């Protein structure tokens, strides 16, 4: 299956073990 | 539709950075997150979504068995990952009365958040009706 | 009535391109061979906004500057019916794809002949 863009994205909010 | 009523479903999401992780400053923390699908009754109150027979969480394809089938209540899922993503929550009515999809955004901005979704639930079929009529007034 | 996923692929570098495709049983992108015509209903500021594409591929090349909403009118073969896709053109990605789940009639013999090449019917 070739994915559409919405289901394809995975995104990271922040690095480090710190809660912002 | 005059052959359906509006019902609000609620997705309750939680997430927390897993403690005691060995990660460097530029690296992503792993988080334990969880989602559950509830129903709002005629009052606005959270109730079991007993009008659903089956619920499928279509997780991001980097997870394995990403199509997570839930054949019975509660429609709860928990998992560990680093990334936010949009997911289909495919919901099937009891009585084989149809299905709908919730497009839910899994985000890590809060410790816990709830998002409400409005659906048209058919009120013509007998078996689904006997369950619906426990929460709503049907025509 | 069975479910068929139509996918619009938009590119840009603005020389922007669009191409209406469809997903087969395995989820591979294939040309929507179950469609007679595919008109792209461009914004009025373009000349000849209605772009009728009688044959495959349903693929347009155009240059512009603005971001608009676009009707992708699709006729089924054998005069089986219509449906419209509401696709938004955006420029902050060099390329993207968006799926659209469409109800296809299962009671037109000419349309299900081509439908049957790809999926099983009720």
């Amino acid at each position: 299956k070739q994915l559409a863009s919405k289901a394809a994205r995975k995104s990271a909010p922040s690095t480090g073990g710190v809660k912002y | 539709s005059d052959h359906s009523i509006e019902v609000t479903f609620r997705v309750k999401t939680q997430q927390v950075i897993i403690p005691e992780q060995n990660i460097r400053g530029n690296e992503l923390p792993l988080r334990r997150w969880q989602m559950e699908l509830l129903m709002l009754d005629a009052t606005g109150k959270e109730v079991e979504p007993t009008i659903l027979s089956k619920c499928i969480y279509h997780l991001h394809s980097s997870f394995k068995q990403p199509k997570r089938r839930l054949n019975s209540l509660p429609f709860f899922i928990k998992e560990t990952g680093w990334g936010e993503f949009n997911l289909k929550i495919e919901c099937f009515f009891i009585g084989n009365a149809g299905k709908f999809s919730i497009e839910h955004d899994l985000t890590f901005e809060d410790d816990a958040y709830a998002v409400d979704y409005t659906v048209d639930v058919p009120h013509e079929f007998s078996h689904l009706n006997s369950e619906l009529s426990k929460y709503f007034d049907l025509p």
